[PDB]
RNA sequence: UGUCGGCUCAUCACAUCCUGGGGCUGAAGCCGGUCCCAAGGGUAUGGCUGUUCGCCAUUUAAAGUGGUACGCGAGCUGGGUUUAGAACGUCGUGAGACAGUUCGGUCCCUAUCUGCCGUGGACGUUUGAGAUUUGAGAGGGGCUGCUCCUAGUACGAGAGGACCGGAGUGGACGAACCUCUGGUGUUCCGGUUGUCACGCCAGUGGCAUUGCCGGGUAGCUAUGUUCGGAAAAGAUAACCGCUGAAAGCAUCUAAGCGGGAAACUUGCCUCAAGAUGAGAUCUCACUGGGAACUUGAUUCCCCUGAAGGGCCGUCGAAGACUACGACGUUGAUAGGCUGGGUGUGUAAGCGUUGUGAGGCGUUGAGCUAACCAGUACUAAUUGCCCGUGAGGCUUGACCA
RNA sequence: CUUGUCGGGUAAGUUCCGACCUGCACGAAUGGCGUAACGAUGGCGGCGCUGUCUCCACCCGAGACUCAGUGAAAUUGAAA
RNA sequence: AGGUGGUCGGGUAGAGAAUACCAAGGCGCUUGAGAGAACUCGGGUGAAGGAACUAGGCAAAAUGGCACCGUAACUUCGGG
RNA sequence: AACCCACUCCCGUUGAAAAGGUAGGGGAUGACUUGUGGAUCGGAGUGAAAGGCUAAUCAAGCUCGGAGAUAGCUGGUUCUC
RNA sequence: AGGGGAGUGAAAUAGAACCUGAAACCGUAUGCGUACAAGCAGUGGGAGCCUACUUGUUAGGUGACUGCGUACCUUUUGUAU
């Protein structure tokens, strides 16, 4: 953790090794990141760095945000993110590329997962359905019982019910870096990355490490 | 879920849908200005514009393909003789949609569908 | 994938003509047995003068499936039927010959006897 | 998908002669049996062919020892060392899945002389 | 399933606090001076200074 | 106040079945027996029977015991019990009866309130606004087999066979994803039966479950792919101690100092300032006049409405309606058009061969959804409404 | 009593089939014992077939959802 | 979306007054428009397995025409 | 097949319907189905027998009278000190 | 259709659904209270605000905050039940 880059999910592919094994790969474009603000102990408490990436039109950036992007001459971009760093040193106006990663180098990737609208209990919670025959009355995929009699006499908080298999944010831990294309700004990561093509993903060094 | 899916059901079977949009396209080539519903007008321009493009190259095989998709002798002759020659140099966008209010009976949003360069 | 009640024929000369799976070994609530996994079978048809009899509970190894096996490059191999080899008490083949091809995933340290006898290893 | 195609291009560096379903091809497959490596021939009729660039694939079917077997090769993997067409088949389809219900003289495929 | 006690005057009026109506976005045809709906053709037949329906 | 069993969904206790830590042993080792601590996670599939139970077959690390209206029919079932029909055995002269059998036999309800799962509208946070955040607190997760090395070493006459410590590979469970392997793909391409129509031939279209079929793009998906459970720290349980008197000895305790488990608090993931205790940081906007007083956190009028937000439109792997996200001519937001890709499989017309069905050439041809790239041809107007005029008082510290 | 005992079938059979006789409490026109054909009749077992199931996935229509019009019902001591 | 006696009843396939597409003739069934969630109703397809489901193969899937060959126990001699 | 009937599943149960509908199902030259007209009825009729049917009513129809039957049983019983 | 004026009438809020015209129930306007607060909705204490005028030992509307406080009938040995 403590430092990373923001990229876009470009889609999955494969690469073959000379030994003949094919590695599933997720290609991540990392347009170079620009430091916007450095946060220290005497001004904010915690230590962190604020980063922007991409590019935005001049008619979509407000006067409040334009003056923030102008205190450090950075030029506005899509979104603003903040990485909580333990002990490093940055100055407003720097560049952060894929060049803090190497091959090997387990990382964690965060993204907004694909959104299912309003899911039932079978899809959302892996419930199992009642009978499709043998007398069942209009109660095939319905959840069933949700409590007990007079004792409790109210459903318990946290009950598993239906609705919104979400587009939340999820992290996938311990993903290996396969190739770091420095000149074309690419990160090739072994495995699946949350979200759809085009979404913004955060890449950080693996927190758990070890195996 | 309907991620990245195209088309509109419009509460009809696929046989009803296919037949409704031939009549609506055949009417448009004849009167050059029709009044219909906005969801139906947006789904029509995926049907009648590929016909005007096909009419640009006149041949026996092209006029046989046109008749199969719009089973109307007059409409096939309306294309290949007036349209396709009118829009020979226009790269797409042969028809125009303009919102025009709501129906009285059911409050359905309406629209005007018309060929772009009517000589009037 | 092979589960209980599945019928799969024999790739030996052990007498058994057709067997049926009655258990998949190696874990609780285990569902499927692929190529190279141990199962528990019962004999459903046998040769008149074979060395196994009908209705006999014993252990077999899965050697050939319709579902198939995957390879590292991403390829796949599939057969036209599920086949098994009957093993004795000490996890060893009972018949002496083996029919049809076998696969390299069975070329392990405990089933090398049934790979050296197969007319073809894929 | 504009830069995915660029990553895939730098791995498409093989001959891969043209062939179509119904042909009888021979595929030389790399096999490791310890430290030494050899080539194992797989001969059969092609019944399916997937055209996707790097992710291309094809399926051949052969009767090995009285038991049928089908293998789906990846066209651009290093495992598929080479391929040669031994016979050209004359078929009216693109996927010959009906051949799995025919066994002997009923599974013959005509020849394409030109 | 049906109520056990009848609802009060205040209890049903609170439910209707979200039942108010919004007003349409209108605009004035600059060339003529005719009020029409925003992005729609005028009830006369003018859109963006162009006669389109000839009544 | 609907009574057995099954199904779906659970929640708690600990008198612990497995995994975890220990004392004693009639504990050599491998396996055991018994007691103490421990509730984090796990904890079979079938044959018979209406069965709970039970007995069997084969597994598993183990197939725990109980409370919850013997949990759960305004969540499902209806095999059993317990209506009306009929029959057997037995009892009664008879109508009939039988915790004795047997075959058949209608299971209603659109959710007001509390509760729960998702998702919004209003206002407040003391001038307003754009954006990024800290973390009081809450939830999720925690399972485990086998093989190899140490090592055929310790132990043992032998047979047999480890503790501690490493490496690999699986079962079950969970999440994300669609590169691969497949499924689907009534919006794509073909084959074909019956009939009707387009004047007729050819060529096509309607109807017949998409007429029946063979394939199949994008999207969705598992049976496909990748990942996860940790390590570590603290304070402890049973237990094991060091020093040590009361009580010249002894003694883990009375003062003092340690080791110690899947339990507890962090560590990993998510939500989180309506945390009314409403937090913090960067930047931006607004610098007019009069009057009436019930003479200041007052009211009324005229002028002036900024930063920004909304309405509206083109939409979206976002979505029940919302909300969220992108764009609106200074523009690739959607459709079309132009190239390509993909799928299907050699179109129509014409020319040859044949008496004809048919074959052959032009020809991998014709067509091609949702995909990739480009391009203003078509649609996103040239608008309206909210939101103001420098942000109260007291105390104290630094200034002037 | 009772899932009596033995044999068959099944990896495993309280049901089924063949026997034994200890008939709680069969028995000869409220008929006894058999029987070809027949039965939307009761019990048991096979082949084929399959979404019945492991374990559900995708797709097509009608509701449910939103908008415009018409417009009920059971229930109700009062409800912060 | 119930019930109601009798008569006529064409073409192409077809044994047919069944069934499919049509003629003569008649009609689109007196609320619509969208969108494309859970769930419910009526259907299509499904990898590997094939009754492991269940009180019970309930439901579904499967068979299905004409000509010819061929066909068991048992039997009341017809049959099956 | 028409016609008569009603064995199974599902839907519907505030129904389209106070007993239906879609899929399958039985008989279909006969102890058959059906139109019109007629006969038998309330301790009575009719019944290939289910205590079944006799106008959505049957272990004794409906209607009006005896009749305001009887109710040792529930319920209710009204202004003030 | 229904209204706004004008006219008749002692009186059209006596207008033909026509004397008077209550209650349930439904609205518009003003004044006060109400978005950190848990329960038979009252009662005892009580600030502030608004109105009127006898200008505050007054009258009327509202009731922040706070102490106590589980409806009525019936039937019962006994009911918030
Ligand atoms: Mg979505
Ligand atoms: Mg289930
Ligand atoms: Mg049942
Ligand atoms: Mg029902
Ligand atoms: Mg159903
Ligand atoms: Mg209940
Ligand atoms: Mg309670
Ligand atoms: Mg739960
Ligand atoms: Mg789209
Ligand atoms: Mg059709
Ligand atoms: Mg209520
Ligand atoms: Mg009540
Ligand atoms: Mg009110
Ligand atoms: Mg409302
Ligand atoms: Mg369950
Ligand atoms: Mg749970
Ligand atoms: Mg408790
Ligand atoms: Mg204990
Ligand atoms: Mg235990
Ligand atoms: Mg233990
Ligand atoms: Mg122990
Ligand atoms: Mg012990
Ligand atoms: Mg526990
Ligand atoms: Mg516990
Ligand atoms: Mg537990
Ligand atoms: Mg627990
Ligand atoms: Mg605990
Ligand atoms: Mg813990
Ligand atoms: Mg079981
Ligand atoms: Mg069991
Ligand atoms: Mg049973
Ligand atoms: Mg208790
Ligand atoms: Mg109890
Ligand atoms: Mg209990
Ligand atoms: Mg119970
Ligand atoms: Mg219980
Ligand atoms: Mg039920
Ligand atoms: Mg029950
Ligand atoms: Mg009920
Ligand atoms: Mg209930
Ligand atoms: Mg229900
Ligand atoms: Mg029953
Ligand atoms: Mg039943
Ligand atoms: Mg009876
Ligand atoms: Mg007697
Ligand atoms: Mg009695
Ligand atoms: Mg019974
Ligand atoms: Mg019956
Ligand atoms: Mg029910
Ligand atoms: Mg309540
Ligand atoms: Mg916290
Ligand atoms: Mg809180
Ligand atoms: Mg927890
Ligand atoms: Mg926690
Ligand atoms: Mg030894
Ligand atoms: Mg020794
Ligand atoms: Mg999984
Ligand atoms: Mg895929
Ligand atoms: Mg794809
Ligand atoms: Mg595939
Ligand atoms: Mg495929
Ligand atoms: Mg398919
Ligand atoms: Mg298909
Ligand atoms: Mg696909
Ligand atoms: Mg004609
Ligand atoms: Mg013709
Ligand atoms: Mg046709
Ligand atoms: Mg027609
Ligand atoms: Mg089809
Ligand atoms: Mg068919
Ligand atoms: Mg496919
Ligand atoms: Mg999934
Ligand atoms: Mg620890
Ligand atoms: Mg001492
Ligand atoms: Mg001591
Ligand atoms: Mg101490
Ligand atoms: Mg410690
Ligand atoms: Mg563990
Ligand atoms: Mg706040
Ligand atoms: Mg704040
Ligand atoms: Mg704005
Ligand atoms: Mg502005
Ligand atoms: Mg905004
Ligand atoms: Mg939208
Ligand atoms: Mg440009
Ligand atoms: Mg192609
Ligand atoms: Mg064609
Ligand atoms: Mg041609
Ligand atoms: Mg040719
Ligand atoms: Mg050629
Ligand atoms: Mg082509
Ligand atoms: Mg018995
Ligand atoms: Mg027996
Ligand atoms: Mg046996
Ligand atoms: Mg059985
Ligand atoms: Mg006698
Ligand atoms: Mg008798
Ligand atoms: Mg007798
Ligand atoms: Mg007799
Ligand atoms: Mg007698
Ligand atoms: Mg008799
Ligand atoms: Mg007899
Ligand atoms: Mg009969
Ligand atoms: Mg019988
Ligand atoms: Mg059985
Ligand atoms: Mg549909
Ligand atoms: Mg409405
Ligand atoms: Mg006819
Ligand atoms: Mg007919
Ligand atoms: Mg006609
Ligand atoms: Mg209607
Ligand atoms: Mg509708
Ligand atoms: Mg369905
Ligand atoms: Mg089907
Ligand atoms: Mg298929
Ligand atoms: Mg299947
Ligand atoms: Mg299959
Ligand atoms: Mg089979
Ligand atoms: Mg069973
Ligand atoms: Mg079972
Ligand atoms: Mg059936
Ligand atoms: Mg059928
Ligand atoms: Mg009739
Ligand atoms: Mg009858
Ligand atoms: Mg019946
Ligand atoms: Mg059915
Ligand atoms: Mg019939
Ligand atoms: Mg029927
Ligand atoms: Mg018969
Ligand atoms: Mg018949
Ligand atoms: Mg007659
Ligand atoms: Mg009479
Ligand atoms: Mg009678
Ligand atoms: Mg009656
Ligand atoms: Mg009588
Ligand atoms: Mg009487
Ligand atoms: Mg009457
Ligand atoms: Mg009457
Ligand atoms: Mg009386
Ligand atoms: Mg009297
Ligand atoms: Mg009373
Ligand atoms: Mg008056
Ligand atoms: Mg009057
Ligand atoms: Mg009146
Ligand atoms: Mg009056
Ligand atoms: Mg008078
Ligand atoms: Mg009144
Ligand atoms: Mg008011
Ligand atoms: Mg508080
Ligand atoms: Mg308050
Ligand atoms: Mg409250
Ligand atoms: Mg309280
Ligand atoms: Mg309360
Ligand atoms: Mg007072
Ligand atoms: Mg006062
Ligand atoms: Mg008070
Ligand atoms: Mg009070
Ligand atoms: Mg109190
Ligand atoms: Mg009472
Ligand atoms: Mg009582
Ligand atoms: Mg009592
Ligand atoms: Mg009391
Ligand atoms: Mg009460």
């Amino acid at each position: 953790m403590t430092i990373g880059v923001v990229g876009r999910k470009c889609g999955m592919t494969r690469i073959f090794t000379e030994e003949g094994v094919s590695i599933p790969v997720t290609v991540i474009e990392v347009e170079p990141n620009r430091v916007t603000q450095f946060k220290t102990e005497e001004t904010d408490g915690y230590r962190a760095v604020q980063v922007t990436a991409g590019e935005r039109r001049a008619s979509r950036v407000t006067k409040a945000q334009a003056g923030h992007f102008a205190k450090a001459n950075v030029a506005a971009g899509r979104g603003v993110w903040e990485f909580r760093l333990g002990e490093e040193q940055y100055a407003a106006g720097d560049q952060i590329t894929v060049d803090l990663f190497q091959a090997g180098q387990m990382v964690d990737v965060t993204g907004e997962s694909k959104g299912k609208g309003f899911a039932g209990t079978i899809k959302r919670w892996n419930f199992r359905g009642q009978d499709n025959t043998h007398g069942n009355s209009v109660s095939h995929r319905v959840p069933g019982s949700i409590g007990q009699c007079q004792t409790p006499g109210r459903v318990f908080k946290g009950k598993k019910m239906s609705g919104h298999l979400g587009a939340e944010r999820v992290t996938v831990q311990s993903l290996e870096i396969v190739r770091v294309d420095a000149e074309r700004n690419l990160l090739l990561v072994k495995g699946a990355v949350p979200g759809a093509t085009g979404g913004d993903v955060i890449v950080r060094p693996a927190a758990k490490a070890r195996g | 879920m309907r991620h990245r899916k195209s088309g509109r059901h419009l509460s009809r079977t696929s046989a009803h849908r296919k037949a409704m949009f031939q009549n609506m396209a055949v009417s448009l080539f004849e009167h050059e200005l029709i009044k219909t519903t906005l969801p139906k007008a947006k789904e029509l321009r995926r049907v009648a514009e590929p016909l005007i493009t096909l009419a640009k190259e006149d041949s026996v095989a092209n006029r046989r393909l046109a008749f199969d998709r719009t089973r109307s002798k007059a409409a096939v002759g309306k294309l290949f003789n007036d349209l396709g020659k009118r829009y020979a140099n226009r790269p797409g966008g042969y028809l125009r949609i303009l919102k025009c209010g709501f129906r009285a009976g059911d409050n359905a949003p309406m629209a005007y569908v018309e060929l772009v360069d009517r000589p009037v | 994938m092979i589960q209980t009640q599945s019928m799969l024929d024999v790739a030996d000369n052990s007498g058994a003509r057709r067997v049926m799976c009655i258990k998949v070994l190696g874990g609780s609530h285990r569902r499927y047995a692929g190529i190279g996994d141990i199962i528990k079978v019962t004999v459903k048809e046998a040769i008149p003068r074979g060395k196994v009899k009908k209705g006999q509970v014993m252990t077999a190894v899965v050697v050939r499936t319709k579902h198939g096996v995957r390879r590292t490059d991403g390829s796949i191999i599939r057969f036209d039927g599920n086949a098994a080899v009957l093993l004795n008490n000490k996890q060893e083949p009972i018949g002496t010959r083996i029919f049809g091809p076998v696969t390299r995933e069975l070329r392990t340290e405990k089933f090398m006897k049934i790979v050296s006898l197969a007319p073809e290893v894929l | 998908n504009k830069i995915i195609q660029q990553i895939e291009a730098e791995q498409m560096n093989k001959e891969i002669p043209a062939f179509a379903p119904g042909d009888t091809v021979i595929v030389q497959v790399k096999v490791k049996e310890g430290d030494r490596q050899r080539l194992q021939a797989f001969e059969g009729v092609v019944i399916a062919k997937r055209n996707r660039g790097l992710n291309s694939a094809f399926t051949v079917r052969k009767i090995s020892n009285g038991v049928g077997v089908e293998r789906t090769f990846q066209t651009y993997s290093p495992i598929v060392d080479s391929l040669s067409v031994k016979r050209r088949g004359d078929v009216r389809k693109a996927k010959l899945y009906y051949l799995r219900a025919l066994s002997g003289k009923a599974a013959r495929i005509k020849e394409k002389l030109v | 399933a049906v109520q056990q006690n009848k609802k009060s005057r205040s209890a049903r009026d609170m439910r209707r606090s979200h039942d108010a109506l919004e007003s349409n976005a209108l605009s004035v045809e600059k060339s003529t001076g005719e009020v029409h709906l925003r992005h729609h053709v005028s009830p006369d037949g003018f859109y963006r200074g162009r006669k389109v329906v000839d009544k």
